[PDB]
């Protein structure tokens, strides 16, 4: 589904 | 869309679910006591954890960042698997004894899944307990104490704390013959890939699963909180453990309150 770790905003 | 916080209803999913994804976030490690910097109440110094796991942090101000994952490092030395651990941990020897499967992806860097003999383990942001170097690669594992002289008593989490600045060439470095390379903790930060290798094998896991559970995750940070809401979408029972809600809850089919360690006992025993 991104491999881009992300604080979700 | 409510879910349901039915036990006993969810007792009757647990007992024919042969292949069980669970997927562990920091409230469980912070009902073992482990600080970790986030929520409402959650700083070190001044920061948050997602303020100083990234690249930009570590690239302007390494002295900075190795303090903050050495005082953690210390800390978890005091700090011991709880009893969701423990449950975790049993209920996948108790099963795999059975033929059913039990596979715990945590997001935690903690090792303390791990600590509690989980065997079927994935840790996909890497560990507090392992280092990379910056310039040759090699990772290794890691548990000295201090992880290098400079940062003795250093880490400090008192806001007003000054930058120990230590210099880089003091901060841990490699040992391998003619690197001498700027080690990293072996933890993926804010902005960073995780592991193919061990997204492809979490992929697996999802697809195969007949019942998930996701347990002491805020669901905030992906891609780790788009796993059990990809499961649910196909209609897999998914049951969320926290205490509190998240912005996942009400795609699942359960959500059970209060304190991980109280409530995982009794649902997996
Ligand atoms: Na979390
Ligand atoms: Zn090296």
């Amino acid at each position: 589904x991104s491999a881009i770790k992300s604080y979700g905003s | 869309a409510r879910p349901s916080s039915s036990m006993a209803d969810f007792r009757k999913f647990f007992a024919k679910a042969k292949h069980i994804v669970i997927i562990s976030g920091a409230g469980v490690s912070a009902e073992s006591g482990v600080p970790t910097f986030r929520g409402a109440g959650g700083y070190w110094r001044k920061w948050q954890a997602q303020d100083l796991a990234t690249p930009l942090a570590f690239a302007h101000n390494p002295s900075r960042v190795w303090e903050f994952y050495h005082y953690r490092r210390e800390v978890m030395g005091s700090k011991e698997p709880n009893a969701g651990h423990r449950a975790i941990a049993e209920c996948e020897t108790r099963l795999g004894k059975q033929g059913r499967r039990v596979v715990v992806i945590t997001q935690n860097i903690d090792e303390l899944h791990r600590k509690a003999g989980t065997k079927n383990l994935l840790e996909i942001h890497g560990s507090l307990f392992k280092t990379r170097c910056t310039s040759c690669g090699v990772v290794a594992e890691n548990y000295k104490s201090p992880i290098c002289p400079a940062l003795s008593g250093k880490g400090a989490p008192e806001p007003g704390t000054q930058d120990a600045s230590i210099p880089v060439e003091k901060l841990p470095r490699c040992e391998e013959a003619g690197c001498g390379g700027l080690l990293r903790p072996h933890v993926v930060w804010f902005g960073e890939n995780l592991d193919p290798a061990i997204l492809e094998e979490v992929d697996r896991e999802l697809a195969h699963c007949d019942l998930c559970l996701v347990v002491g995750t805020s669901s905030v940070v992906y891609p780790a909180a788009m796993f059990a809401p990809q499961v649910a979408a196909r209609g897999v029972p998914v049951a969320e453990f926290n205490t509190e809600t998240t912005p996942a809850t009400n795609r699942f089919r359960f959500h059970f309150q209060g304190p991980c360690g109280t409530t995982l006992p009794e649902a997996l025993a």
